[PDB]
């Protein structure tokens, strides 16, 4: 256990950039499984197990307060 | 990055 899936949620409904992005709906739940890229670009996994790019700065966090 | 990304974000920021 090294990388665990990061639980998201979107705050919009959005569908990738091109046909190799991930789609995801307003509220649904994505775990990431790659890193940020410059573009503000994660790669991770939909509960479907669908594969891809989603927008990271469409999305946040749903797993415990700030602190 | 492989693409230019939707990016900015569209809104939920300044509050």
């Amino acid at each position: 256990m090294k990388v665990p899936g990061v639980r998201v949620r979107a705050l919009y409904d959005y569908t990738g950039q091109e046909a190799d992005e991930l789609s995801f709906k307003a509220g649904e739940e994505l775990m990431k499984i790659s890193e940020e890229d410059e573009q503000g670009w994660c790669k991770g996994r939909l509960l479907t197990g669908h594969v891809g790019l989603y927008p990271a700065n469409y999305v946040e966090k749903v797993g415990l307060a700030a602190a | 990055t492989k693409g230019p990304a939707p990016n900015p974000p569209p809104i939920l920021k300044v509050w």
